[PDB]
């Protein structure tokens, strides 16, 4: 009698969706709020860190911004233990394609290989599926800039602007009315900054606790250049926007 | 399991794994298709109600396994990142080892065999996504349409509706659609698909995905301007 | 260096007639110029009127006979004691011979018995492992001293019928039991003096519809 | 009471209850009666079917020319052990060039059956077996039990109403031992013993299966008109 | 609900006992073994008119002279068909002889009787022991025509006339008095359609049902919808005359 | 033996593969296709030991076609030579060495310029306006450099090939019974049966 | 050993010999190298004797699996490619052989392929394998025609093997002419060279060296 | 609760529940004892006779490791024969490499590798038998009794089974008979009397006398079973003592 | 016999005052047969320049393997790899498989971005630690450059004066070698700038 569902995750839940995935969604809401925006001139990525006060040095250490390549970039919102495994794994798969084919790996193929890892845990064995959500920002020579979202269920969908954490549906509403096809790099910086302030309980969002990164097409020869903005440069962003 | 046993049967002869696997299809998107004389029409429902979705970068739910053999599913897109890739590898393997174009009946057994293998294997679950396999007879114009279920079985269907409100749409396929005299042209096959979608869809530009597969390796997606063309003809009948 | 396959000598001759099929072979076992055993039987009955004899290296033939018996006894286990035809066991031997192809075993196997029609059938196995249906075939180093002689008195090859010159040859005529025995006795007797590995004594196993009969003949020990 | 679902936990009685649950399959299975002597050995087993048109499957499996057995119990646990004994008889007749001993075969079956029961999960063997065989020491009958015990007896009976034939074999034991070399007296002795265990069931040629093996007479399955003279 | 190593109070296994009742929840499969051949029949079970009957089949071919039939879930049945076809070409290659129908089922039952929750002792390919049943039919050169039934719940049995599925309770009662030794090939084909029509409330035509037979002359031959419809119309002529 | 020669003209890429396949001494067949079509914009031949090059270009074509369906985009010819070199690098280091040469060329739709890559049996990616294999290339290396120019059209490259093949068969005793020429341009694969 | 095959509008004519030589002494003149996969296909034997006997039968059991699955007659290209993949994976480990895949069906028509142990596959019409293969191309191509009748093709195949087995000491025995029709194979009987050589020199008048 | 649910788990009382249930499995069965003398060791165990259908000198459970080590157990029959079959492969591994009979003090460790580990691992159930083995080696006579919990100790005498309580008190009386231990034949007569006094609970069914000893006197270091007149001498001697 | 001697080619590197100059040839061919006259042995990653000789197939194979390892370093430490640390990376890669080694002549050169000191090194078939402040040369024609580069070596050479020093010895070594020729390229590195110049010689 019974003696099931307590070990292997292959047994389906009474609702048809595994309760382990539902509990992973709650861990995503406990993390920060990362809002990506896909545009023709680049992709803007910004998030608010969990650590606080004055004790932790927030200038050097960034857990929500990781660079896979000079084009593809990821935004980590979720559990760090499950995220670190795919960080080195994606770097291996991206360099193997660059080793074998000598080309930049597309986001659709790269995420598909990473999506099967989260799916393989719910497929074979009772291993824990990754409940961390990745925001994939990359550029290709065919479809241009591609922006997807990694769900703990193991799938991914295309998104122009996606938000995680608290107020997920509320952030997508503010970005819809402010969405523009002619939006430049600077136009996406201010609207993403004002939306993040309203969707979070902390309106302060200093320079150290907030991480800001933007891929720009206006570099030399139109090449993709990823510039990591230090908190010293983030402080100047609040002066231009007039919030702080 | 520590002291636990993983063998599951239940007195009804139907395991709880497949019972709750079909619920994911019913709670997911709805899929429908109609096999005509000269062509096969496969409809698909996507949700565009969410804010700022890009269709071009989003992988299409209708995947092309072979030139004359395509595939469309209904359910979670997570389980489709694997089973679809398996049929694509077997498609190139069938054209290699046997020097034969992909057989619609043979490929259906492989797609249904993946879930069939996981039902009998312990510590693993079958894919809870039902796929609709549509292909053509090699060196022939005769269309073929098959259905794949999470139970690991396949059955041949000329018209089928899966997903949310499946039995509701099947009532339209038993009246407007006739198997004894199926629609000969392409437009009449699409009109029955459009009439079947708008019940659970209600128009929309990106919410309707219809891929008409034609012989001689001819595949073209339905244009957005032609979507409202069939909807206009439907509204003309409501005025009478 | 280890020798993959050796040669101890020996000569086997299968014969199939219009009714029965016999098999024979000598008892002489030698190594180089010295005699090992004066009488060592190399011929045994495998059951179902199927007599198998392997001409070639000893342990390779011994490992083939011992594993063939376990294969036939296993055939009756799954099939609940059903007769094994000679044409059925001929194919299964090559599957056992090809599995060892990576370590080739040198043997010449000749089996005798009856087909479904009742006529004698002989299936000879080459050292490569291939086989073909043969009316009469010999084996060993003395096979060249036998094969061309039997085609004269059996197939009547290159022998014209008296009264016809340059037209047709003598038609095929069937021989009785005693006539086949005289073909076996005279084959090994003449090969005894002309071949150093033929001599001692002869074991003739006659396989008929009534059963299997063993007959002994004495050659010259020299 | 969770000790009936766990084979790795010692029950308060001191022995697993799953073995006692497996013993019921022998009683609810086919009823067989057998006996031996210093020359031959006889096993009389009953064949059953699920329909009047259904054939009666043989409960006697021949693993050797001089050695055979009879199965009463679950189907899967029987033929799997028969293939093990089939390989051991061919292993001894090849490597050692000698027939497999009756006591060595019992110890190999106990080690293979206990390995699945003692280990977590596995495939517990709940079928009983009566193994007869001839060697240089004569005929031997070793009763195989799912509990892991193998004992050598002159004869015994298992299945439903096993006490009916067991009582007849104990009082007539001194008579059957002195009788040897006669297959007619050994086969007929097993017919009168199984008749007491069988209730509301007629004795026909298709229902009963008789097999004898010994020094002079090898193993032969008597079916149809072969048992019409002895019955 | 119990474990794999746990035995039922009757002495059988729970997974073996519980899987037996799952056979009666499937399609009705009726067959009869005669001296002139083995006539088989099945009831596809078409619940909708949009269900192609010509592509799907409840009767596969294990060998030229050896047929097969399925009932219930067709998933685990197909895995057993590939194991039978693998063993078919296995023995056909080695001994170049017709597959023994009794030995073929025993080789399939050996894989059909294994199951478990997994372990490190050996490889476990079986989550549950084949909750589907199969009807094996073939012809032998020794005992003639043989019709067995593959039973995952125990030892296979040879039935002259066998009926399984949902109508297994009412069809087997008629098979006793309607079967004799003088049955011919045409009488066996009409008797299957007559019993199937009585136990099933659905109208019998060439669509929802499919027929097959095993004859040593023609081997395995699938009767098309044209010949099947002629046998049904001929059966109605005898029902109206009686 | 097994002559495979190719040259990249201005508007297209001209590739030629041998016809007759000689097994041992005797010629078994005088007409055979020694090349495989990867994508409509890419053509690749194979030459080397008998049976190794035939099976090599197959699963390479299956992997390229499989990777193209996943991305719904045709693999660029520049990345094709990188994937072939990766397999040829592991072939020489495996227990069974495989010596396979390929001519990988086509028309890139992104840059709207043709490209031609020459790879020997060692598996080295080399881009050249012309290329060949076997003992026949030794005669055509100095001849094409003295005559052919980047401004030469496709029609002149066909007549220039007739002069080369005529000198190859006249000087060397071997006879390939003609070559199969397939023009690779923006319009796709175009076969030429005049040779 | 002389094995030739060719196709035309009517069908395929297969002409092989019966001779199998071990060293300098002919082992048997009754050896038949024709292997039957399915009724519509007939394989040859070359190189390794047991390699062709084992693998062509294993290919037949593999083709019977596809007949039970797809329920379609096995094409000549399906069985030839499976054999080419088996010999390629085992290349370098030894196991050398050779043969010619031959079959006549309705779908693909008459077709003949050549399979090498190295994995070489080739499509064409006329093929020959053996040490006397030079005699086949000379005699066949002289009278070779697309409208050539089956009856005249058998008479040409008799002298084709006769001229091949003449100078070649490894070719001989009985000539085997086997033709595959629309309904299946048909054996035309074993024709011994000794009895055939007499009728050729007397009627056609060939072989001026031999007296008579 | 989780205490008595799964085995191989510590208990708040300090003793695992599987140990108490293993002893009850050893207590149910025949009565096995042993005597360690100065010249060798003597083993005595009851043989339960269910009915007359049993054949004598067949089902005897005493197995001998090489010639110098006898073995006898009381407990589950399949677990007893399984442990002996392991020790045979264990004792043969030492004589293979070192070419020397295995010492008895270290012989208890080879059998302990299986018993002590199965108590630690959950996947394998511990043995429910108590094995009493002994013999004579170059280091002298030794007698050991292995417990199902994995522990073991040496004994000049030992008693296991249902009658272990009444037999242990009798073995202590033999110590007061001789300070250096009884002789080879003198211990057999005294061991049989202890066996005959242990049938009070086993009198429901028939029993058979089973005695095996290994000493340096008659066998000169060999382990053999009592046969001939030595068997009937101990029966008639102890039969008059219980009168 | 030697696969590295079939393709040939040399890589020469010299030092100077806050300057490094490494150069190879453009010749690529199998034995007496040539293949590519534009072939470039040296591949650039960050400030570390590594030329490779020997089998041309493995020149790219290890470079793609070296790029595989060096990219993982930049994605973690977030800075370019140093020539001193990169030296052990190549020695450990060639030693990874001892049986059936790779035939390569690699010579690494560059200027440290942190300490600001010139460093050059070279390897052998299986890799080795070789540090010489004068020059490092490898390949078949390297035998000619041992005495030429040493006599022309002077402490604290200007970047332009070092160019004419390494070019004069490289041009004379190309005409005297059958496996070297078809022009050459020299990389002049001042601090952040790399001067790429194609040498003009007399080609055959």
């Amino acid at each position: 009698g019974s003696r099931r569902y307590d070990s292997r995750t292959t047994i389906f839940s009474p609702e048809g969706r595994l309760y382990q995935v539902e509990y992973a969604l709650e861990s995503i809401s406990h993390a920060g709020t990362a809002i990506g925006i896909m545009a023709s001139d680049g992709i803007v990525l910004a998030a608010e860190r969990k650590v606080t006060s004055t004790l932790l040095e927030q200038d050097t250490s960034t857990e929500k911004l990781y660079k896979l390549n000079d084009k593809i970039a990821v935004a980590v919102a979720g559990l760090t233990a499950d995220a670190e495994i795919l960080i080195n794994t994606a770097r291996i798969h991206a360099q193997n394609y660059l080793k074998t084919y000598n080309e930049d790996i597309p986001v659709e193929i790269l995420v598909r290989r990473l999506s099967d890892i989260k799916q393989g845990y719910t497929q074979h064995g009772g291993l824990r599926p990754f409940g961390v959500s990745f925001i994939y920002a990359g550029y290709d020579d065919r479809y241009g800039y591609q922006l997807y979202t990694s769900n703990p269920s193991g799938n991914y969908t295309g998104w122009k602007a996606i938000s995680v954490g608290a107020n997920t549906s509320a952030a997508q509403t503010l970005l819809q009315m402010d969405y523009k096809d002619d939006m430049k790099v600077d136009d996406a910086i201010e609207l993403a900054l004002k939306t993040l302030s309203k969707t979070t309980d902390s309106s302060a969002l200093t320079y150290d606790r907030l991480e800001f990164a933007t891929i720009r097409k206006g570099a030399n020869d139109g090449e993709v250049y990823q510039k990591i903005f230090k908190p010293q440069e983030i402080k100047d962003i609040l002066v231009k926007t007039g919030i702080t | 399991g520590y002291d636990r046993a993983l063998s599951i049967f239940s007195p009804d002869g139907h395991i709880f794994q497949v019972e709750y696997a079909l619920e994911a299809v019913k709670r997911g998107t709805c899929a429908v298709g109609v096999k005509g004389k000269n062509c096969v029409v496969l409809g698909c429902e996507r949700r565009s109600t969410l804010k700022l979705q890009d269709t071009r970068i989003t992988p299409s739910k209708v995947s092309k396994i072979d030139s004359h053999v395509v595939l469309s599913f209904s359910g979670l897109n997570a389980d489709s990142r694997i089973l679809i890739e398996k049929a694509r590898v077997e498609a190139q393997s069938h054209r290699l080892t046997l020097e034969d174009p992909v057989t619609v009946e043979y490929l259906t057994r492989y797609v249904a065999g993946v879930q069939q293998r996981y039902t009998q294997s312990g510590g693993v679950r079958p894919f809870g996504v039902s796929t609709l396999i549509a292909g053509f007879d090699p060196r022939d114009d005769e269309p073929k349409l098959y259905q794949t279920e999470p139970s690991g079985i396949y059955s041949s269907w000329s018209a089928q509706t899966i997903g949310r409100n499946s039995k509701t749409v099947r009532e339209f396929l038993e009246k407007n659609y006739d198997r004894k005299e199926p629609p000969a042209t392409v437009e009449e096959c699409v009109k029955l698909t459009v009439r079947s979608l708008l019940e659970v869809v209600q128009t929309g530009a990106k919410n309707i995905e219809i891929t008409v597969v034609k012989p001689d390796s001819d595949i073209v997606a339905l244009s957005s301007e032609e979507i409202n063309q069939y909807v206009t003809q439907i509204e003309q009948e409501k005025q009478e | 260096q280890f020798n993959p396959y050796g040669d101890n000598g020996g000569t086997i001759l299968g014969i199939a007639g219009e009714d029965f099929a016999v098999l024979a072979g000598d008892t002489r076992n030698i190594t180089d110029y010295s005699i090992n055993s004066r009488y060592e039987p190399k011929v045994f009955d495998c059951g179902d009127n199927i007599v198998m004899s392997a001409n070639g290296f000893a342990a390779d033939g011994d490992a083939l006979v011992k594993r063939f018996k376990n294969s036939v006894k296993w055939y009756h286990f799954d099939h609940n004691d059903k007769k094994l035809s000679i044409n059925s066991a001929a194919r299964n031997i090559q599957h056992l011979l090809y599995g060892k192809r990576f370590f080739p075993y040198y043997v010449h196997t000749i089996i005798a018995g009856l087909d479904e029609d009742g006529k004698g059938a002989v299936y000879s196995f080459d050292p490569v492992g291939s086989y073909e249906r043969e009316q009469c075939r010999a084996g060993g180093a003395a096979a060249s001293l036998i094969m061309p002689f039997l085609d004269n008195q059996v197939n009547f090859k290159n022998q014209y019928e008296p009264g016809t010159n340059g037209k047709v040859k003598k038609p095929l005529k069937y021989l009785s039991v005693e006539e086949v025995i005289k073909l076996v006795r005279d084959s090994f007797t003449s090969a005894t003096e002309r071949h150093i590995q033929v001599g001692d004594g002869l074991e003739i196993l006659i396989v008929t519809k009534d059963g299997v009969r063993k007959e002994f003949y004495e050659l010259k020990r020299d | 009471n969770n000790y009936d679902g766990d084979t790795v936990t010692f029950s308060p009685t001191g022995r697993l209850f799953q073995v006692e649950y497996a013993l019921e399959a022998i009683k609810q299975g086919s009823v067989t009666v057998g006996l031996r002597s210093n020359t031959h050995a006889v096993l009389v087993a009953l064949k059953r079917n699920a329909d009047e048109l259904s054939s009666y499957q043989k409960k006697i499996i021949k693993c050797d020319e001089h050695m055979g057995l009879s199965l009463a119990g679950l189907a899967p646990d029987a033929r799997v052990l028969s293939n093990y004994l089939r390989q051991q008889c061919n292993y001894s007749s090849l490597v050692f060039n000698r027939k497999l001993a009756v006591e060595r075969a019992g110890h190999l079956l106990c080690d293979k059956a206990q390995k699945n029961t003692q280990s977590y999960g596995g495939r517990p063997y709940g079928v009983g077996l009566l193994i007869i065989g001839y060697d240089k020491s004569g005929a031997h009958l070793l009763e195989f039990q799912p509990s892991g015990n193998v004992t050598e007896l002159y004869g015994t009976a298992i299945g439903a109403r096993s006490q009916g034939a067991k009582t007849y074999l104990e009082r007539t034991l001194d008579t059957f031992i002195k009788i040897d070399g006669n297959p007619d007296e050994l086969i007929k002795a097993g017919v009168e013993a199984i008749s007491q265990s069988l209730r509301d069931e007629s004795l026909t040629v298709d229902n009963l299966s008789i097999a004898i093996v010994g020094k002079d007479t090898p193993f032969t399955i008597y079916d149809g008109e072969a048992v019409a003279k002895y019955i | 609900d119990r474990g794999v190593s746990t035995f039922s109070p009757e002495g059988r296994l729970f997974q073996v006992e519980y899987s037996l009742e799952a056979i009666k929840l499937g399609s009705t499969a009726i067959g009869i073994a005669t001296k002139e051949g083995v006539v088989l029949g099945v009831e596809k079970r078409a619940t909708s008119p949009l269900l192609e009957s010509d592509s799907i089949e409840k009767i596969v071919e294990i060998d030229r002279h050896i047929g097969c039939a399925m009932s219930g879930l067709t998933a685990d049945a197909r895995s057993m068909i590939e194991h039978a076809r693998t063993a078919a070409v296995t023995h056909n290659l080695y001994y170049d002889e017709d597959i023994n129908v009794e030995s073929l089922t025993q080789s399939v039952c050996d894989l059909a009787l294994r199951f478990g929750e997994g372990a490190s002792g050996e490889e476990r390919l079986m989550s549950r022991p084949f909750g589907v049943a199969l009807l094996i039919a073939g012809h032998d050169a020794d005992d003639g025509y043989q019709l067995f039934h593959a039973e995952p719940s125990g030892t296979f049995y040879r039935y002259n006339a066998k009926a399984i599925g949902s109508g297994s309770e009412g069809a087997q009662a008629e098979l006793l008095n309607e079967w004799h030794s003088s049955l011919t090939l045409k009488e066996a084909e009409l008797l299957v359609l007559k019993i199937l029509k009585q136990v099933m409330e659905e109208k019998l035509d060439e669509n929802n049902a499919q027929l097959s037979c095993i004859t040593k002359q023609d081997g395995f031959k699938i009767y098309d919808n044209e010949k099947t419809a002629e046998l049904i119309k001929e059966l109605k002529e005898k029902e109206a005359a009686e | 033996m097994d002559i495979i020669l190719g040259i990249r003209v201005q508007d297209s890429v001209i590739l030629a593969s041998s016809k007759a396949v000689t097994r041992g001494i005797s010629v078994l067949k005088d007409s055979d296709d020694k090349t495989r079509q990867l994508s409509p914009h890419t053509l690749m031949s194979f030459a080397g030991e008998a049976g190794d090059t035939v099976q090599f270009a197959e699963y390479i074509q299956a992997n390229i076609q499989l990777y193209s369906i996943r991305e719904d985009y045709e693999l660029s010819p520049q990345a094709v030579s990188s994937f072939v070199r990766q397999e040829l690098a592991k072939s020489i280091r495996s227990r069974r060495p495989y010596q396979v040469n390929v001519l990988i060329g086509g028309y890139d739709k992104k840059k709207n310029k043709p490209e031609l890559y020459q790879i020997d049996y060692l598996g080295t990616k080399v881009e050249l306006p012309y290329g060949a294999h076997g003992y026949s290339g030794f005669y055509t290396f100095s001849l094409l450099d003295h005559h052919y120019r980047p401004d030469m059209t496709t029609e002149e490259g066909l007549d220039l090939l007739k002069l080369c093949v005529q000198e190859l068969e006249k000087r060397m005793p071997m006879d390939f019974k003609g070559v199969i020429v397939k023009i690779v341009d923006k319009d796709g694969i175009r076969q030429v049966d005049d040779f | 050993t002389t094995t030739l095959a060719f196709r035309f509008q009517g069908g395929i004519i297969v002409a092989v010999d019966s001779r199998a030589t071990a060293g300098n002494w002919v082992a048997s003149q009754t050896v038949k190298k024709v292997i039957e996969i399915n009724p519509f296909l007939l394989g040859t034997m070359a190189g390794g004797a047991a390699d062709c006997q084992f693998w062509e039968t294993w290919l037949g059991s593999q083709c019977r699996l596809h007949e039970l699955r797809e329920k379609e007659r096995i094409s000549v290209a399906a069985a030839s490619k499976i054999l080419s993949n088996l010999v390629y994976q085992y290349k370098g480990a030894g196991l050398s052989m050779g043969t010619m895949i031959c079959g006549y069906t309705r779908k693909e028509g008459p077709t003949i392929y050549y399979v090498d142990s190295d994995g070489t596959r080739l499509k064409g019409d006329i093929f020959c394998v053996g040490s006397g293969q030079t005699f086949a191309y000379g005699v066949l191509d002289s009278n070779y025609k697309w409208d050539l009748s089956v009856e005249d093709a058998l008479y040409l195949g008799k002298r084709s093997i006769l001229a091949a087995a003449h100078r070649d000491a490894y070719s001989g025995g009985s000539v085997n002419l086997y033709h595959v029709t629309e309904d299946g194979w048909i054996y035309h009987g074993n024709h011994d060279v000794g009895e055939l050589f007499w009728k050729v020199k007397e009627e056609e008048g060939s072989f001026n060296n031999v007296i008579g | 609760t989780g205490y008595d649910l799964s085995n191989s788990v510590f208990s708040p009382d300090g003793r695992n529940f599987q140990v108490e249930y293993a002893v009850k499995a050893v207590e149910n069965g025949t009565t096995s004892i042993g005597i360690k003398c100065n010249d060798g060791v003597v083993f005595a165990v009851e043989k339960l006779i269910t009915s007359k259908l049993l054949v004598p000198q067949k089902n005897v459970k005493i197995q001998v490791v090489d010639r110098h080590i006898g073995c006898v157990y009381s407990g589950l029959i399949p677990d007893g024969r399984h442990l002996v079959n392991r020790g045979r492969e264990e004792a043969a591994s030492f004589k293979k490499l070192y070419k020397t009979p295995i010492p008895i003090p270290a012989f208890a460790d080879r059998l302990g590798q299986y018993v002590q580990a199965h108590t630690l691992y959950n996947s394998v159930r511990p043995f429910g038998v108590s094995t009493i083995f002994g013999g004579v080696d170059k280091n002298g006579a030794h007698l050991y009794m292995l417990e199902p919990s994995g522990s073991y100790w040496g004994y000049k005498g030992a008693a296991t089974g249902k009658g272990r309580q009444s037999a242990k008190a009798e073995l202590e009386k033999l110590v007061d008979h001789h300070p250096e231990g009884l002789s080879a034949r003198e211990a057999v007569k005294q061991a049989a009397k202890i066996i005959y006094l242990a049938h009070e609970d086993n009198k429901e069914k028939d029993f058979e006398l089973e005695i095996s000893w290994c000493s340096l006197s008659e066998t000169n270091g060999l382990h053999k079973f009592v046969k001939g007149d030595l068997l009937q001498e101990a029966i008639d001697f102890a039969q008059k003592e219980i009168n | 016999s030697d696969p590295s001697s079939i393709n040939g080619g040399i890589v020469v590197a010299m030092t100077g005052k806050d300057c490094v100059a490494i150069a190879c040839d453009l010749r690529l061919g199998s034995q007496s047969l040539g293949v590519s006259n534009k072939f470039e042995k040296i591949f650039h990653y960050g400030h570390v320049f590594l030329g490779i000789t020997g089998l041309a197939t493995d020149v790219t194979t290890l470079n793609e393997m070296f790029r595989y390892k060096t990219n993982l370093y930049k994605l973690k430490e977030e800075r370019a790899i140093e020539p001193e640390t990169f030296t052990q990376l190549v020695s450990s890669s060639l030693y990874e498989r001892r049986f059936g080694p790779y035939f390569v002549g690699p010579v690494v050169a560059g200027i440290n971005s942190k300490s600001g000191k010139p460093f050059i090194a070279g390897f052998d078939l299986i890799g080795c630690i070789d540090e010489a402040k004068d020059f490092i040369v490898s390949g078949t024609a390297s035998d000619q450059l041992f005495g030429m580069c040493e006599s022309l070596y002077e402490p604290n050479l200007e970047p332009e004066d070092l160019f004419e020093t390494i070019s004069q010895a490289l041009l004379n070594a190309a005409d005297r070698d059958a496996l070297s020729g078809w022009g050459a390229v020299v990389y002049i590195i001042k601090k952040d700038e790399v001067v790429k110049r194609y040498l003009k010689m007399r080609q055959d």
